[PDB]
């Protein structure tokens, strides 16, 4: 099968260019074109969903017209001229507001015409290259098909955001570019297809197959209506009697096509459930730590790493796996495989529900009895020396505490009495300075290391452990200014700080990114890149004036001990990638190898209206969104268990083709 | 609807925070945006937040820098200059838009709809 050569390097270079081109399009039609947001995302949803629909517009123009591979060259011409259209509609020169959006929406219909019609027929066609006789080897070659595509996947995602940034295309942001180089590399692939046509095994197309289906099932659907008479509607079966005519040859595919048909009716709301984790588990992502150590690693990231463990999973699978399966009895009839995978699917929702429960289970360190918890910050210019101490310089606690920082940590200070009139032993500029604070004991206590000129002096702040809400941080601040603020992060309630080292109370604000929050002083107003801030953590943020370098806040975290790392979701995206990969492959195989050799790509059809549907599920469904996350992760388990169990029964009784 | 605002006078290098309450209807139903106009013969856009506050874009100038943000309870927006410079002193406008379909820009004095009175910032 030299001649599928030309067939993988293609879906690649084109998967490419789609994914490429999807990513940027949301940030061209906000930032470009200045659309309207509900206008953008409606747009937006609606292109994806002409993409998932049109590829019956391709299959039935392949199985019963022009054939195919004069359907692959006919549409992705098509699909050439919608990425030009598209490319030509972002040059910021010609034109305005009235071109740049006739080109842009002629060039997202046409390549939506094109993507749904490619997609189905190019599979189709790579399968047609091999012989029935060797059967098995295409297996093979639609796992590579699944694995050039999510590497495609890949790709676009490590490569697209080099392209949208900090070029120039013509006097303003540049997303010519982020267009053109799609459409390029696709172009580049409609030469590689169509090198091959000295190589391929075209099949021409028997008849008018979709108009000869319709008319037989239209048929079929007028013989067993015999409303004042009867005595033999359609017997044995439902279409035994629209045989009469359209000779039987034909009657064996059709029932292998309705056969099919209703096997693939539960799957679009599988396509849905699964769906639904490219954003739900960001959310999980967002309320775990995630620096490991080497690489800190943002949230949103955490997405790249599906495609990766296809990429990994399949060579892994269809190489070890299947054959350590054949080493016995055990006979995976192409069926067993997707059950399998629809319960590893639900499964991973399953784990995905308990690594919710165990987040949920966040406390910061209680204290046991002679024990306080203390965390000092430093603010000296230079570098200080940290030493506590008890009745006769009797060791406590010795740090060497650095210049301006943050910090995280904190120390379990054994005390020893009822409370101890701490001696405090700073050193610091060769100064010798020691002060007492009496302290309380199993409380939490900080320090501030602050500039008294020469010298330098430690404050005390006694820490009240009010937690926060689920999915919600608390913060207070430290003042060092000479007049009052107000930085008011939240809505209603200006919070008021003190001059000279005064001290806020607490506020609970939502958890997230705060990059600027109002401060007004008596004179001046003014903001703060206060930046990340978790849930169930307690922030203590101090407001320097500093002449040198102006205002800016140094950060002190409080900490939730059992916060479980950004691993621990890995095994919810091991069990979600493994099902999607014994599920996707083996449903391209299954559709190709259980379809009559009349209509080999309407089967194609089927499975991608199967994934269409489902998105359309995701869309519907999405904006009726009010439940807690663990919740929602143990009802989308329950629910993709029995239809796992609706899949499992309707298969048991799907007769096969033969 | 019936929009308000509230800023004022300015250090040559110092900032603002402008205000901006709706006082007649839901504030979630409508698009936000933000206009300058110069004591001269221009109208210029400073800075949109869309719907729920998720998309927000601001112009070329955006003088020194400019943050938008809006919370739908209380209903009011807000708009936080940077580096305000002896320049754009002007009436600053705000303008507001209800949630259609339309390909208007985003970005000009024709999307939005019922933009009321200015304040009157100087630097």
């Amino acid at each position: 099968p030299v001649s599928i050569a030309f067939i993988v390097v293609n879906e690649f270079c084109e998967r490419f260019s789609y994914y490429g081109m999807k990513a940027v399009l949301t940030l061209y039609f906000l930032y470009f074109l200045h659309w309207n947001e509900d206008t953008s995302t409606s747009v937006y949803h609606a292109f994806s969903s002409l993409c998932y629909f049109t590829p019956i517009l391709g299959a039935a123009i392949a199985d019963s017209w022009l054939g195919k591979f004069k359907t692959i060259i006919y549409l992705s011409l098509v699909y050439v001229l919608g990425h030009v259209f598209k490319s030509l509609g972002a040059i910021p020169i010609l034109g305005g507001k009235m071109l740049h959006t006739i080109l842009s929406l002629v060039g997202l219909s046409l390549i939506a015409l094109g993507t749904g019609g490619i997609k189905p027929c190019v599979a189709a066609f790579g399968g047609d290259q091999f012989e029935e006789e060797h059967a098995e080897a295409r297996t093979r070659y639609f796992s590579v098909f699944y694995l050039a595509i999510n590497a495609g996947s890949l790709i676009s995602t490590f490569i697209t955001p080099m392209l949208r940034g900090d070029v120039k295309c013509f006097g303003q942001d540049c997303y010519a570019l982020a267009f053109g180089v799609p459409g390029l590399l696709m172009v580049l692939a409609l030469v590689v297809f169509a090198m091959g046509s000295k190589m391929y095994r075209k099949p021409p197309p028997e008849g008018n197959i979709v108009a000869q289906v319709i008319k037989c099932i239209w048929f079929a659907l007028c013989n067993r209506f015999r409303n004042r008479s009867g005595d033999l509607p359609k017997r044995q079966h439902w279409l035994d009697w629209a045989a009469e005519k359209y000779p039987k040859h034909l009657i064996a595919d059709v029932k292998a096509l309705t056969r099919v048909l209703f096997l693939y009716i539960p799957l679009p709301m599988f396509w849905a459930l699964l769906d639904q984790q490219g954003s739900r588990w960001t959310l999980q992502a967002n309320k775990m730590n995630g620096d490991l150590g080497f690489f800190v690693l943002q949230p949103d990231q955490m997405q790249v790493l599906n495609p990766f463990l296809v990429l990994i999973f399949i060579p892994l699978f269809d190489l070890v796996i299947y054959r350590l399966i054949s080493k016995c009895r055990i006979n995976f009839s192409s069926l067993r495989k997707m059950a399998v995978g629809m319960i590893l699917a639900c499964l991973a929702f399953a784990v995905a529900a308990l690594v919710e429960t165990k987040i949920n289970g966040m406390i910061h360190p209680q204290p046991a009895s002679q024990e306080i918890f203390l965390q000092v910050l430093n603010l000296a210019d230079g570098d200080v020396k940290v030493t506590v101490l008890g009745s006769r310089n009797n060791s406590l606690l010795v740090e060497s505490v650095s210049s301006f920082q943050n910090t995280t940590h904190y120390s379990k200070l054994h005390l020893e009495a009822k409370s101890q009139d701490l001696h405090f032993h700073l050193k610091y500029n060769s100064l010798s300075v020691h002060n007492d604070h009496s302290v309380e004991e199993k409380n939490c206590y900080q320090l501030l290391i602050h500039q008294d000129g020469e010298s330098i002096s430690s404050m005390l702040v006694k820490d009240t452990g009010i937690k926060p809400a689920n999915g919600m941080a608390a913060i207070r601040f430290i003042n060092t200014l000479h007049k009052d603020l107000n930085i008011s992060l939240d809505t209603d309630a200006p919070l008021s700080v003190g001059k000279d080292y005064g001290v806020s109370a607490y506020r609970t604000v939502l958890r997230g990114k705060y990059p600027a929050v109002h401060c007004e002083t008596e004179d001046k107003v003014f903001s703060l890149d206060l930046g990340q801030l978790d849930f169930g953590t307690t922030y203590l943020f101090v407001i320097t004036n500093i002449t040198s370098q102006g205002l800016q806040a140094w950060k002190a975290e409080d900490i939730p001990v059992n916060k479980l790392s950004i691993a621990w979701q890995l095994p919810q995206y091991v069990l979600v990638t493994a099902a999607e990969v014994m599920f996707s492959v083996t449903g391209l195989e299954f559709s190709y190898s259980q379809a009559p050799s009349s209509m080999k790509s309407v089967l194609q059809a089927a499975w991608l209206l199967t994934v269409a549907v489902g998105n359309i599920i995701v869309l519907v469904v999405a904006q009726f969104s009010g439940l807690a996350q663990w919740a929602e992760f143990v009802l989308f388990s329950c629910l993709l268990l029995v239809v796992c169990l609706i899949f499992s029964v309707m298969a048991y009784y799907y007769v096969p083709l033969k | 609807q019936l929009v308000e605002s509230g800023g004022g006078l300015v250090q040559p290098g110092g900032s603002l925070r402008l205000l901006c309450v709706a006082s007649g209807r839901p504030f979630n139903d409508y698009d936000m945006g933000w206009f300058r106009q110069a004591p001269g013969k221009e109208r210029e856009f400073v800075a949109s937040i869309s719907w729920s506050g998720r998309v927000t874009d601001y112009s070329d100038s955006m003088k020194g820098r400019c943050t938008v943000s809006r919370d739908n309870a209380k209903g009011t927006m807000f708009l936080q200059m940077s580096n305000l410079v002896p320049r754009d002193t002007a009436v600053y406008y705000c303008a507001a838009a209800r949630r259609r379909w339309t390909f208007k820009a985003t970005n000009t004095e024709e999307f939005y709809e019922t933009w009321g009175q200015g304040t009157q910032v100087t630097v």
